[PDB]
């Protein structure tokens, strides 16, 4: 009865799609090929026959090898082979060659799969769109997408997860200006865009998870484990579950102010505890500890506005409390002095899943915890500076301007970038 | 899929299959992948496109068709059965 | 003869009144299946009060259970006694409630009102004679906010002289499980102060603190935390049914308890908990009942009932007791503590006394009073309020749907006189 | 027993078929050559 | 003794109809072939009333079955009951009954009328004290109105003592099977205010409700639909086939069931409509069915009964009761909601007790009840025409089998005429 | 009992006459021997004395090539020896040659055939001509026939499916002359004229049945579920049967409106089925979509005036109706304000049979809708502006006058277009 489209776009989403759907049929029961040897299944799936539990997914790409490699893979005979509509020419690192050019050509058939995907829903509680702040596929398209879908479809909480520009590590020349346009077109038409940096994941991947070397694989199965945990409530059971709709009005405090951070804790490196098990208690501190953040962000130099804790294990009702007593308790952990309260406890049953191959343990708890501190104000800041630097001596904009965009757009686009600077400064003023 | 009625599934095309005669009968190595993935995979004269996968047989049934717990109306008014009251074991 | 409904509301009125009826249907012999097995006469014979009698012997609960999230009865259902309910009053909403007091009263919560009044005077219409009426809420978000203020409200009009009795979850100070629950408590406490008569007021921190300070139990989940609650829940409502000496039924309550009408918010308490390691040396006098019922510790709301004067107590006894030994007990905490009780009122107990007491246990009581220093909850979330709408956090969420700013700085205003008419006499 | 008439009640998304103006082959699927002349 | 004629005309009718003969062979124990394989005297003691007899026993349906498309006939045939109908009562006609007002009652249709009217004959003369007609037909169609007008004309004037009890599916809004159903509804009505005195109109947009919120199915075929209807059918004649404390005929059902000439639309319904999973939860008593006669989801025709001051209504208690419990529930439902009852008729109830309860349910109920909601049923046709007619619609194909633009005005005006007649009392 | 007269005229039409024979032949236990190995056949299937079923039809087209290929092809065993009407000469793609000369010297030898068909078993329905609007005998000779068929068997309703010209796809440079050159002597006698395009069936066995490469054989037994489908409540059971004399009744407002549409929905192929859950809400969804219409049509331009949706195979009536309900609410399939109805229903007990080793996958469900739109005004506009391009010189001429010709028609026939033009436009309009 509880449904959710997820519209993975770009090589990013899916990417981290790839990753997300393996997590989620192991957690239902379904071989990758459907056909499962209950209404878990339904949130993220829906039966049509003799067991093909196919999923509610529609992969979109400009490019067309990303999703080529998801239609000859072992997933192949999962996806409806019309749900991954690939295309022809790619984005080139363009936010005007998606938005504007080569994607206003396909916003058709993705619109007309995601209309079927929900004629067949009972229950959407919210769409779960996965892109990169980095290009125009990621950008542009998710930007048109959004829009459409934000009349097409309606209130329906359109959630999203979004991969930020790392504050020194990047594998473009363009990023600034592809991200800054995207968010004139997202501040307006998401509910939470549950950002994440590459750099901090392969830090977290590298001082926790003993594991050098990582690859975009092994970056992605954590993000998969943020999403899961979010979209574990309305799957299985719990005490305290939390559906889509209350991860907005219990995180989200003012009209914008929509992006919320993530920190699973119990990250465990696969050959390590032999004698230990965490518990609520330190595994709550380890979400909060300035080095579990996924996204790069001195969560200390700002101030936690609301937190959702998401308990999913043998968590108990009363140890929770005790936790968010001591969090609340120490100095650092400064909440704004407008939120009395601060807190969202989830307490769900189902004990984070085990990729069968990747670099997790079997911990009997989790803390994936949805935070808005105000220090994102500085983790985009960097990013807004960057384009100043570029915009400045007009560099790179031929391109863009030569697809279908004024150049005023730019500007226009900083306008709106520095009013979610002040927004970010003002959440905070401490009230006279 | 192979238990989905006992007739056999529909096998995607393999080596023993070409023929001599269509577009499809490909100059080179011939194994059993390439007739496998769709961007090898050329059309023929008016076919479907090669299932690529194993398919159950012609005579399969598509779609759910739910078969209800059901009787409706006759079994509603036409019979009227309160709780049983079960006689437990002597303990 | 007699009748009370129940109308569990919420994720938590559904889950406690779960536990309502497995304490219940327990205390008088009913099991799974809902026949009857018990031993005793007199507990069939009363049976009328809670349940309605079907064909063949099985007994059903009359309870509606009401909620927008279908989630939370799939659980009930699959629940230990989640067949003895009746299949046509499990109604839900399928759209969720978000954990907005506003979007489940007045947008998402009037869609199931109508149909849940259908289903509520279809049992209340099918009496010989009605007293009032229950109904488990939260007070601390959606659907037990939004929706059950709701209830009380369009359940008045239609009923406009029968018992109206509302539990709810007050939001603990320190323990915080909502981040809108000021937003949620005060808009509909708002509601609560006028079409509701007897109202126990129970916390969270307290129900914790119950269970790691006189239970000794290191593992209280929200089952057994709500068995607590559950003995209140029977407790004042076996005078009910069960027979016995000096009688008292919930006008009574009221009459002996609520002094002017707003003044009705009460705390619960039950007296003999005790350790689960206890085995020995039992004889549960009542001259040590009456100590665990007056210390602020089994307390089930968060304020203590030092820090103010109380109005008047409730001891619903039970059990096979000497009054003259009860009596003269309940003098004693008058006059001992002599300070933290009324003066311009003579006498400040109720007395009540069954002769069945619950399975188990073989003497028990119900604490209910009403102490004026619950004002403490009253101006503490005053306080969580006045820092949240100064500059208006959440508020662009709760004025979607239509709900200005109009009906906020009223409900605070109310509040405020909530906070002045209940201090007022505590200065006497 | 009391005894009263009800019924009636008002409980007990999707854009539409149309609109979404539907494009050609030329779009996801393969495309046929184009031809010129010969000069 | 009294008997009542069956005809079988339209292509809803004659599969409603056939139903219904199931539901009254079962009652007096007809196998599907003919043979009686019942077990008491209290069933073929009126085995002269809906069925006629034959050397041995094969006691045959009096029916005239009647289409003029030869596809019903084998349809109904070779069905559940099929062979106990008469060969020679099988009148049809190879032709096309084309969904068309003007094909069965001008044209094609009226080439047949004089055969059935003769078999109509043949039944009506080898019988005693004949009572009434019984046509099974749909007020939006071919056959359905334009031969069923017809029948029931030439029926109304060679027998005009004898009563007209019709059972027709008037049109609705959801629920849309044909296009032109506007025209052939009003069409219909028109000879249906004027020559009949029990019209009993049942819908299939509510009915469909019935069969999805109260016997909650999942799959709610065309014979599910059919078997309500079959209820009721054989439940306003109970009390002139079985024993009953205090009984109530045909006419008994009219001089007190039609107020005022023209009035004479009823709704029908029936008593324990509840499913399966609560049929085990809640008791069949007098004081209960009486909420599942007077609910308007145990109505099987639209019209909220709310809006509408109703007229009188009567209900055919079945089974073994106490006239003191149905005499005094009915008498509370009467003042408790005396705003929607009438005025200017004190009494406005009608108590029929049989003593033989429908196979099954120890107790059952019809309820047909007149009331001043049904003016909406045919407010709602009215606009449809008057759409189909501001701009000439599929007039094309009226107006060419012998039609005229006359007839469409004088039969919608005829209709508005009946809106005003059950609104010039409403107001009061 | 039930009869339907199908009647096969033209390259097209006896093309389309092969491949719906075989969807006739497979439902009913006859072999293409001939001899089956009850009454259902008596429809489209003569019974003889020995056990053999020769089919109720004729077929005649002046080129010998198709009727000798039908004579030399596998159902010729079955086919009566003398109903293969085959001339000597060829219509030329000619509007003259079939209606005033070589055609005027067959008709005789057609019209013996059609008149014994009749006289040989009762309850003659209807009447089924297949042909095509391009330039030959599907114009010039299905003219003639259905001109002189109207007097001498009375008033029996007559039903074509013609192949209507594409506004791109062509094979042929004079089909906008000899298309509104059949539409004089289309217009008086045709009840309802089912047009279906080539191009919209290029675009349908490409996206759905996906063939990238479609033959006319596959192009013709598409047509041939959509003649099976309303020719299968007179030939099977079901629950709400419609008639052939009755959906006429309910389909045609106005005497000169009287074009429908056809769309079949289960048109979809094996690899896509086994993902799909074919059930009643989005099988009654996929008819009103504007890629499945087997015209080339914009069907939104031009709001909708009666829809027949003839249901086939195992659909429960609720689900239906409540799926009716839905197509009512949503706001882009405008109805008109002259009927707040306009939804004719139909179930039968039968489900598809498609011919195996065949493109369409085995479904247990059918909707079969029949569509009347005034939006074929647009689609009418495009074969006018034809016409007024090779008239302004009068272009290609010298074959129809120089056997004989008048040239009045060719003014008389764009005054016919151009009251059909303006028919199918007052029917839009509120009068207030
Ligand atoms: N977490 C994660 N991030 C990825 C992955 N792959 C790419 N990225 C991010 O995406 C950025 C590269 O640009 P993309 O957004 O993927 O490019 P795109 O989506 O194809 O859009 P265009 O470049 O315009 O075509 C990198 O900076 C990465 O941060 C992945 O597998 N996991
Ligand atoms: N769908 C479909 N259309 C066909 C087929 N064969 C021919 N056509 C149509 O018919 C047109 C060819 O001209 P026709 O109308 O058939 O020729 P004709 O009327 O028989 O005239 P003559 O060939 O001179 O006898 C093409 O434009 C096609 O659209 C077929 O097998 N399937
Ligand atoms: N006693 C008890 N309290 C609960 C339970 N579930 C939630 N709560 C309390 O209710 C508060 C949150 O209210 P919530 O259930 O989210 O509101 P609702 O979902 O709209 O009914 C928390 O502070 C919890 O302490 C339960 O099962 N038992
Ligand atoms: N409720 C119900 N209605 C039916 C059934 N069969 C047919 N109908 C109704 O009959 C109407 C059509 O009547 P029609 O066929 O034109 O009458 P005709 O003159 O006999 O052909 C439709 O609106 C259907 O709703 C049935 O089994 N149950
Ligand atoms: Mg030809």
């Amino acid at each position: 009865m509880r449904e959710c489209i997820s519209v993975h776009v770009g090589q990013a989403g899916v990417q981290i799609g790839n990753a997300c759907w393996e997590l989620y049929c192991l957690e239902h029961g379904i071989q990758p090929d459907g056909q499962m040897p209950d209404d878990s299944f339904n949130t993220f799936f829906s039966e049509t026959g003799a067991g093909k539990h196919v999923p509610r997914a529609v992969f979109v790409d400009l490019e067309p090898t990303v999703i080529d490699e998801v239609r000859t893979g072992t997933y192949r005979q999962l996806f409806h082979p019309e749900q991954l509509i690939t295309g022809k020419e790619d984005a080139a690192n363009n936010y005007a060659r998606g938005h504007y050019t080569i994607g206003k050509e396909l916003i058709d058939l993705v619109l007309d799969r995601i209309r079927k995907l929900a004629d067949q829903c009972t229950g959407l509680q919210g769409f779960l769109i996965f892109h990169s702040f980095g290009g125009g596929t990621g950008s542009g398209f998710t930007s048109l997408l959004m829009e459409r879908l934000s009349v097409d479809y309606g209130k329906k909480s359109k959630l999203e997860f979004s991969i930020y520009p790392a504050p020194q590590v990047s594998t473009a020349v363009v990023e600034p200006y592809n991200s800054i346009l995207t968010t004139h077109t997202t501040l307006e038409h998401s509910d939470c865009a549950f950002m994440v940096d590459n750099e901090a994941i392969y830090d977290i991947c590298r001082r926790n998870l003993d594991i050098e070397r990582p690859t975009y694989t092994n970056l992605n199965r954590l993000i998969g484990q943020i999403v899961s945990s979010i979209t574990a409530s309305l799957r299985f059971d719990g005490a305290l579950n939390v559906d889509l709709t209350e991860f907005q009005t219990n995180l989200v405090p003012y009209p914008r102010i929509h992006f919320p951070l993530a920190t699973y804790a119990p990250v465990i490196s696969a050959e390590k505890a032999y004698h230990e098990q965490l518990s609520v208690a330190e595994i709550t501190n380890a979400c909060f500890e300035p080095a579990n953040q996924m996204v790069k962000c001195d969560p200390r130099h700002g101030k936690y506005m609301a937190c959702c804790l998401l308990y999913r294990g043998d968590v108990v009702p009363k140890d929770v409390n005790a936790a968010i007593a001591t969090i609340k308790t120490k100095r650092t952990i400064q909440f704004v002095d407008w939120c009395p309260t601060g807190f969202k406890v989830g307490i769900n049953y189902q004990p984070p899943t085990v990729v069968p191959g990747g670099d997790l343990a079997k911990v009997q708890r989790a803390v994936c915890m949805l935070s808005n501190t105000t220090a994102i104000a500085e983790a985009w800041a960097r990013l807004d500076h960057k384009f100043d630097l570029m915009y400045a001596k007009r560099a790179f904009v031929h391109w863009y301007v030569g697809e279908g965009m004024e150049e005023g757009e730019f500007s226009e686009a900083r306008e709106d970038m520095a009013a979610l600077e002040k927004d970010y400064e003002e959440v905070g003023m401490d009230s006279v | 899929t192979v238990s989905q009625i006992c007739p056999p599934p529909r096998r995607p095309l393999t080596v023993a299959d070409i023929r001599p005669g269509m577009e499809n009968e490909r100059l080179g190595v011939v194994r059993d992948s390439m007739f496998q993935n769709p961007l090898i995979v050329k059309a023929e004269l008016g076919k479907p496109r090669e299932r690529s996968c194993s398919l159950p047989g012609i005579n399969f049934n598509y779609g759910l068709y739910i078969r209800g717990l059901d009787g409706g109306v006759p079994e509603a008014i036409g019979h009227w059965n309160v709780f049983k009251q079960q006689p437990t074991c002597p303990h | 003869m007699r009748e009370i409904v129940h109308l569990q509301a919420g994720q938590c009125g559904n889950q406690i009144g779960a536990k309502f009826w497995e304490v219940i249907s327990d205390e008088h012999g009913i099991d799974p299946t809902g026949t009857y097995h018990g031993d005793s006469d007199l507990q069939l014979e009363r049976i009328n009060v809670y349940y309605n009698e079907a064909t063949g012997g099985k007994y059903v609960p009359r309870a509606v259970l009401v909620d927008l999230e279908p989630g939370t009865m799939d659980s009930v259902r699959s629940g230990p006694f989640g067949q003895i309910f009746r299949p046509d009053n499990f109604v839900f909403g399928q759209s969720g409630a978000g954990n907005n007091w506003a979007k489940g009263h007045y947008t998402e919560g009037a869609e199931l009102v109508d149909s849940v009044l259908d289903v509520v005077r279809k049992e209340a219409e099918s009496c010989d004679c009605l007293q009032g009426f229950q109904l488990t809420h939260s007070l601390g978000g959606g659907t037990g906010s939004g929706m059950g203020t709701l209830l009380i409200s369009k359940i008045r009009e239609e009923y406009p002289d029968r018992i109206m009795n509302t539990f709810s979850v007050v939001p603990s100070p320190k323990v915080s499980d909502t981040v809108v629950e000021p937003y949620n408590a005060t808009l509909s406490v708002h509601q609560l102060v006028e079409n509701t008569d007897e109202t126990y007021c129970i916390d969270n921190e307290a129900l914790y603190d119950i269970c790691f300070r006189t239970l000794k139990l290191t593992t209280p989940t929200y089952g057994d935390l709500n068995h607590l609650v559950s003995a209140t829940m029977s407790g004042v409502t076996t005078c009910l049914r069960f027979p016995g000496q000096l009688n008292a039924d919930l006008r009574k309550l009221a009459v002996n308890m609520v002094p002017f009408p707003r003044l009705h918010f009460f705390m619960p308490g039950f007296a003999p908990l005790t350790s689960r390691g206890s085995q020995q040396y039992r004889a549960l006098t009542v001259p040590e009942l009456t100590q665990q019922m007056f210390d602020a510790k089994n307390m089930m709301a968060a304020c203590d009932p030092r820090h103010g004067r109380y109005l008047t107590v409730a001891a619903v006894f039970r059990g096979r007791m000497s009054m003259k030994e009860v009596d003269e007990q309940m003098l004693n905490v008058q006059n001992k503590n002599s300070s933290y009780f009324v003066e311009w009122i003579p006498n400040n107990v109720k007395t009540a006394v069954c002769d069945i007491p619950p399975r188990g246990l073989k003497m028990s009581a119900t604490f209910i009073g009403n102490s004026t220093a619950i004002q403490e909850l009253f101006k503490r979330i005053s306080e969580q309020f006045t820092a949240m709408f100064r500059r208006k956090a959440f508020l662009h969420w709760y004025t979607g749907e239509g709900m200005d700013e109009m009906e906020f700085t009223e409900a605070e205003s109310n509040m405020n006189d909530l906070v002045s008419e209940y201090q007022q006499y505590q200065d006497a | 027993p009391s005894f009263s008439i009800k019924g009636r009640s008002k409980l007990g998304k999707t854009p539409g078929p149309a609109a979404y103006r539907q494009t050609d082959v030329q779009v996801t699927k393969f495309k046929a050559p184009q031809y010129t002349m010969a000069a």
